RNA sequence: AAUAUAUAGGGUGCGGGAGGGAACGCGGGGAAGUGAAACAUCUCAGUACCCGUAGGAGGAGAAAACAAUUGUGAUUCCGCA
RNA sequence: GCCGCAGCGAAAGCGAGUCUGAAUAGGGCGACCCACACGCGCAUACGCGCGUGUGAAUAGUGGCGUGUUCUGGACCCGAA
RNA sequence: GGGAUGAGCUGUGGGUAGGGGUGAAAGGCCAAUCAAACUCCGUGAUAGCUGGUUCUCCCCGAAAUGCAUUUAGGUGCAGCGUUGCGUGGUUCACCGCGGAGGUAGAGCUACUGGAUGGCCGAUGGGUUACUGACGUCAGCCAAACUCCGA
RNA sequence: UACUAAAAACACAGGUCCGUGCGAAGUCGCAAGACGAUGUAUACGGACUGACGCCUGCCCGGUGCUGGAAGGUUAAGAGGACCCGUUAACCCGCAAGGGUGAAGCGGAGAAUUUAAGCCCCAGUAAACGGCGGUGGUAACUAUAACCAUCCUAAGGUAGCG
RNA sequence: UCUGAUCGUAUUGGGCAUCUAACCUCGAACCCUGAAUCGGGUUUAGGGACAGUGCCUGGCGGGUAGUUUAACUGGGGCGGUUGCCUCCUAAAAUGUAACGGAGGCGCCCAAAGGUUCCCUCAACCUGGACGGCAAUCAGGUGGCGAGUGUAAAUGCACAAGGGAGCUUGACUGCGAGACUUACAAGUCAAGCAGGGACGAAAGUCGGGAUUAGUGAUCCGGCACCCCCGAGUGGAAGGGGUG
RNA sequence: CGCGGGGUGGAGCAGCCUGGUAGCUCGUCGGGCUCAUAACCCGAAGGUCGUCGGUUCAAAUCCGGCCCCCGCAACCA
RNA sequence: AACAUGU
């Protein structure tokens, strides 16, 4: 009956990419919810407090590389 | 009998250290209360509530209508004007500008319109007959000759330590408030001025509260005695010989009640680890009583007392201090004239004198911070001193108490040995997270205790102490004089505590000046009790201060 | 050790903000320069007692 | 009567009360199961039961009342609010 | 008497608006007909504002039914 | 088989009443019933538990999961069923294009650890026949290793 | 233990301790009353052992019971400073307001005064209860009469196993 | 007439002692009473403002009464666990269970927050007073192997890491639109206005590199706004915002 | 196996949740007293705090990881 | 009042 002290865990935070590329968004939608800057803000995209990569302008989402760092941009 | 001050359900606490908890008491006029208690009890925090400076956390600690309040802080402030201008800022505070307005209108109303300014020189003149301020000049000239103040036209920077308390007692005793708040009034005063303040506070219309650590000023000025324990206040009557009985009795019954509570735990802790047997269960009621008895055994840890431990210096030689025909003076006044002595080895020299006679200037010629006018001081190659002034650097009011003893360092040199700084300040009482208290929030019993930590880390074999018996209670005052007898060097002590120099002294240097000389001293080979006997073989009306 | 303090304006004495200090690091009162909605301009705020 | 005034008690003559009844009325005493998904405040309910006492009905009833500053004008009971 | 007849607001109150607010800022809740010519600073055409309609499309309440619900023993039988 | 002149056995009449009686003490006995009798009444007590619930055809047709719970054999909301009124191809399948991934696999002188055998040899141990670090040449392993990667 | 238990259980005579000074203590009763008992500390009641014989050791820290009353703490009642509400009057005034406010009636009420109890100081174990660890040491070995130390209110004696 | 002492009358409470008349007497005698160990009355002998009883109040109180005393669980008990953050289990979106495998949290910081400007680390190698494997210095080499207030992951050398100047945006009034989600909650947000900080400007700032450091509703406390004010003016109490 | 104490100089124990400076008694060793040994008096030496891996400036203490010693639970059929 | 011992 060696009761292990190894049972607890935390609730899943629903992270990941929430709008994909070539997809029409509205102004202010959340594109990528994440810890840290796994994806970086490109053009017309702002970061936020907990690195949430919102939208500044309606348009089409496109992803790309900008000097090693993978970015998220919006083509108006 | 209408009161002066009342407290209702007052609770003031600095987090974990409570000062009051649900206190309620009233102060009626004609009370003579002397408030006692050890260091850290909260005596100077209660008097700052009653002065209107601080405010309690909850409860209602208010004042009677009218009934102005004057407080003497434990380190009293002064202005930067003259001594005659130092007394007019309290006692003659609001009434001098009525006098500075009535002489203004004595020429302004003549050259201007005489109908609105007619009553403006009228209601001033109605505030000069019930307060009797027509002779305000000679009311100052009496209140300086009662406390025997320094003269009128000198700055208040180059004064004594006791002359800065004589000029601060004259401020409050001119106001005549309905509630005095004296925080240690007999510090730095001689035997003449404390005997004055005993007979003055006898006949005094109004409540007097006075926190004192000595035992002979209190029995002449106080008939009721208030105490501050860990939060609680215990009022009763007596004469401080019954305070030390009842304080030592509360700890007697508490010691053999916490001990009986301790054996109830070990009989109960053995039950909670005994392991549940067959299908009968261990009762959750008894688990809950043990978890509430373990908590009341933790809010009782009160034993924390470390002896003052002076570090020994190197081996001391035969010449400690030689003085040959010393003269010292700042003006045409002479303080020291034709003085020759030689400090011994492995003794205690007590220095005796009334206020403003040159005891502290005598130390500053030995350490070299002053210069003799004629004659020399000679030290000797084995002597390493230990001395810190009260005024040139002292303490810094926003550095913490750990970085005043240290300078931000981990280990310090107390004289050819390595000790940790936090193990050094904890040897001087400052234990736990109290080592981050800045110097402004330290009390008087732990500013005198901090000042011993700065002087004694220099590791000397000739320590010079200027009034170490200042704001210390009887528990650590006996602990200091224990360590001056186990000290293998020479210690020189300036004091006014007559029953501290009677206990640990071997040599007496005393001012025996009279009318024709006023600057001669005297060296005596022996203790203070035998100096009083030798004094009479070689060889008063109370001044009123008011009307 | 970190109590909650309320900051009051030094002109109109409204209690506009609540915050936390450290009682061992800041034994004295906190003076900041915050925005009072009564006065309409940034003014000196200080703790209560 | 004890005991004096007298009263308690006693004598004689007249009148009255007691007990029953299915419900309704008035005044007093007063549960628990149950509901709260446990339970104590609370509810069930001043219910069940009990005690006193009636009447053909009973109780209440002629303002030390309401009102809002204009007005209604003893109580009971039904409808609303 | 009830429900419908105008809402907003904690409420004084104001009212096709009203509350928050310093706000001719934004919101919350609520009112508010082009598929139709003309008149209409107008506009390439299309609408805006505003008369006449092309005489626009609304609506509540009471009875009796049915489904579920509420207070009652509440679909019926059964404890210690 | 035990008592059988005794703290005996028995007759007739009487007293003790339910949280009370009585008990030479077993929770015994108190009308074949006793860890609180029997009978009427509150009363059709209550039961998240068990049993039962009656005539027919026609269309559609589940769930045993999520979250919460004095909760886990119960229940509330969702999920999935049916039906009225709205919306009208917005669902799903396939092909073409635009997107993020770090499993399977593989790799490790690309990191953190494991780790076989040679070569060099810091130290440690008895001038050094034992220990073999760090480097280095070949061969390897990993859910909490990844320069890669379906 | 009527109806699965007749015993080692209960009773008992003997022992001790505590309570009771007399319509007693104890018990049945809301009370009056009654039992106790037409008894009176050699009597009556409550507890625990159980003829008899030899005995009944140490512990008053804990929890009870008995006594004490120095000190702390502590209820209602008594007391009713001050503070607050209202307003006759007065003051600045726009008499659109603001300020000061007697007497009265009310609201909330502090100091002070005050018993038992509890904390406290003692006694009590035929009151409920409790009666220790680790290491060394003697003619071969073995065991320690003996010693060291820590602790407790005190460390299980006689006898038995 | 004040502060203090003292005397004296009137008054009013608290102790103590004495009294008798309330009250008490299962002490006695006599009477109703013919028959009465009940009861009442009369006189006597004692007690006595105490005791008893009422109303208010503190203590004590298993003597009695009503009840509570959780769940998960490889049956139950015993042992363990219960909310929040991070990783593996998790099968390349999200999500996913077990008494599966590892750790944390119930804080801290008045700068360790904001802004402008500047800088690059650890390790190794050579030289050097005390100086050693390693303090501080000088020069090479070094692209992230150091560092991050705090666990772990995702990140960060353009730094979010190391240093300095000034400061309080650790704001008030709002917030189109989204992520998550049974509900309740939880999370992000450009931008507009007031009033500020920093910067020459462009601009950035509604606390911290990110995600833990916490608690619904009811009932209350406090400051402020003057919203209702049970006949009217007030007030009590309620109401709003913090 | 499961709980929960414990390991400190040759022997016995403090210190430990209240982190900084390792202590108390006996014993051992050298010197005294005595005719000599005891007893007594004086001066000294002696410990990786069971081992090793984490925070802190600093660990016997705070936290993990293993190795022995002691105590207690293993009940209902 | 101290005071045990002697192949
Ligand atoms: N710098 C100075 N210039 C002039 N006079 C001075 C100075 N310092 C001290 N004095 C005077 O010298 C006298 C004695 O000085 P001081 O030695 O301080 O006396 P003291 O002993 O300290 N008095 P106290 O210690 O309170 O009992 C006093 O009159 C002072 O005012
Ligand atoms: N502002 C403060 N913040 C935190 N702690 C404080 C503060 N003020 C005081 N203290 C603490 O509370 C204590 C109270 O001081 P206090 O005891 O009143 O002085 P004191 O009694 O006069 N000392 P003493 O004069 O020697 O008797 C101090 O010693 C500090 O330890
Ligand atoms: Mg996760
Ligand atoms: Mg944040
Ligand atoms: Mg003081
Ligand atoms: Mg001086
Ligand atoms: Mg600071
Ligand atoms: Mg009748
Ligand atoms: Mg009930
Ligand atoms: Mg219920
Ligand atoms: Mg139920
Ligand atoms: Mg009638
Ligand atoms: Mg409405
Ligand atoms: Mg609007
Ligand atoms: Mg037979
Ligand atoms: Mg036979
Ligand atoms: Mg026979
Ligand atoms: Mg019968
Ligand atoms: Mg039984
Ligand atoms: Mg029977
Ligand atoms: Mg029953
Ligand atoms: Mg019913
Ligand atoms: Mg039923
Ligand atoms: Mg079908
Ligand atoms: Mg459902
Ligand atoms: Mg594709
Ligand atoms: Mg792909
Ligand atoms: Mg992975
Ligand atoms: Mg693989
Ligand atoms: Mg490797
Ligand atoms: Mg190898
Ligand atoms: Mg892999
Ligand atoms: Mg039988
Ligand atoms: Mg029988
Ligand atoms: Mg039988
Ligand atoms: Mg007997
Ligand atoms: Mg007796
Ligand atoms: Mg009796
Ligand atoms: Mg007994
Ligand atoms: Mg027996
Ligand atoms: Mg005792
Ligand atoms: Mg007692
Ligand atoms: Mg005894
Ligand atoms: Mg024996
Ligand atoms: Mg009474
Ligand atoms: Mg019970
Ligand atoms: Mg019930
Ligand atoms: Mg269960
Ligand atoms: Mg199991
Ligand atoms: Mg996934
Ligand atoms: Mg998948
Ligand atoms: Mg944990
Ligand atoms: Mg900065
Ligand atoms: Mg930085
Ligand atoms: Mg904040
Ligand atoms: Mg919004
Ligand atoms: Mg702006
Ligand atoms: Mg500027
Ligand atoms: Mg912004
Ligand atoms: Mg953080
Ligand atoms: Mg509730
Ligand atoms: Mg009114
Ligand atoms: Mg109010
Ligand atoms: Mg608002
Ligand atoms: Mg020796
Ligand atoms: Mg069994
Ligand atoms: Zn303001």
């Amino acid at each position: 009956a060696s009761s292990s002290r190894n049972g607890r865990d935390s609730a899943a935070q629903r992270l990941g990419v929430k709008r994909y590329g070539g997809q029409v968004v509205k102004a202010g939608e959340i594109l990528v919810r994440q810890r840290g800057t796994k994806f970086h803000p490109g053009v017309n995209v702002g970061r936020g407090g907990d690195d949430t990569l919102f939208a500044k302008t309606a348009g089409a989402v496109e992803f790309g590389i900008k000097r090693g760092r993978k970015t998220v941009s919006i083509v108006g | 009998a209408e009161f002066i001050y009342t407290m209702k359900k007052v609770r003031k606490a600095h987090g974990d250290k409570v000062i009051l908890d649900d206190v309620t008491l009233s102060f009626y006029p004609g009370a003579k209360i002397g408030v006692v208690g050890p260091n850290g009890a909260g005596k100077s925090s209660v008097l700052r509530i009653m002065a209107g400076l601080d405010k309690p956390n909850n409860g209602d600690a208010f004042l009677a209508t009218g009934a102005t309040v004057g407080i003497l802080q434990q380190e009293p402030p002064l202005n930067e004007d003259k001594t005659v201008r130092g007394n007019v800022e309290e006692g003659m505070g609001d009434i001098k500008i009525k006098l500075d307005r009535f002489n203004e209108v004595a020429e302004l109303m003549a050259t201007d319109y005489t109908d609105e300014l007619m009553e403006e020189m009228g209601r001033l003149q109605e505030e000069l007959d019930h307060a009797d301020a027509w002779d305000l000049d000679a009311q100052l000239e009496q209140a300086m000759d009662a406390l025997r103040c320094p003269p009128a036209d000198e700055p208040v920077t180059n004064l004594s330590g006791g002359e800065r308390r004589r000029v601060a007692l004259c401020k409050l005793l001119l106001s005549k408030p309905d509630l005095l708040l004296l925080d240690e009034p007999t510090n730095h005063l001689d035997a003449e001025s404390v005997q004055w303040l005993e007979q003055h506070l006898a006949s005094y219309p109004g409540a007097i509260l006075a926190v004192t650590h000595d035992r002979y000023f209190l029995d002449n000025v106080a008939e009721w005695i208030l105490e501050l324990d860990r939060g609680r206040a215990y009022p009763y009557e007596g004469n401080y010989s019954t305070y030390l009985e009842k304080k030592a009795e509360r700890l007697a019954v508490q010691g053999r009640k916490d001990a009986k509570l301790q054996k109830r735990l070990t009989e109960e802790l053995a039950w909670v680890r005994s392991g549940a047997k067959a299908r009968q269960a261990k009762s959750k009621a008894r688990l809950q009583r043990y978890e509430e008895m373990a908590a009341e055994a933790e809010k009782t840890r009160k034993l924390d007392f470390e002896e003052i431990q002076i570090p020994v210096g190197p081996r001391l030689g035969n010449v400690v201090v030689e003085v040959d025909h010393l003269d010292k003076g700042y003006d045409g006044r002479a303080l020291i004239k034709d003085l020759s002595f030689s400090l011994p080895r492995n003794g205690i020299v007590g220095v005796i004198g009334p206020n403003g006679v040159g005891k502290t200037t005598l130390f500053k010629t030995i350490v070299g911070l002053e210069t003799p006018d004629s004659g020399s001081v000679k030290v000797g190659e084995t002597v390493k001193l230990s001395y810190v002034d009260q005024a040139r650097a002292g303490i810094d009011p926003r550095k913490t108490v750990w970085e005043v003893v240290s300078d931000g360092l981990d280990y310090i040199q107390v004289g050819q040995t390595e000790v940790p700084s936090r193990a050094y300040v904890s040897a001087f009482g400052f234990k736990g997270p109290d080592q981050q208290k800045p110097a402004g929030v330290l009390s008087g019993g732990e500013r005198n205790r901090l000042n011993l930590a700065l002087t004694l880390k220099q590791g000397g074999n000739l320590i010079l102490l200027d009034e170490p018996t200042n704001d210390l209670d009887v528990e650590t005052l006996g602990s200091l004089e224990n360590a001056l007898l186990n000290f293998p060097g020479c210690a020189v002590v300036i004091s006014h505590d007559r029953w501290f120099l009677d206990r640990t002294c071997t040599h007496i240097l005393a001012w025996e000046g009279d009318d024709d000389n006023e600057a001669k001293w005297f060296w005596f080979e022996g203790n203070f009790g035998a100096y009083e006997e030798n004094k009479v073989e070689r060889l008063v009306t109370h001044r009123k201060l008011t009307r | 050790v970190r109590p909650k303090i309320t900051l009051a304006c030094e002109v109109c004495k409204h209690r506009n903000y609540i915050t936390k200090k450290n009682r061992r690091n800041d034994p004295d009162r906190l003076e900041l320069k915050k925005f009072c909605p009564n006065c309409g301009k940034h003014q000196a705020h200080r703790e209560t007692r």
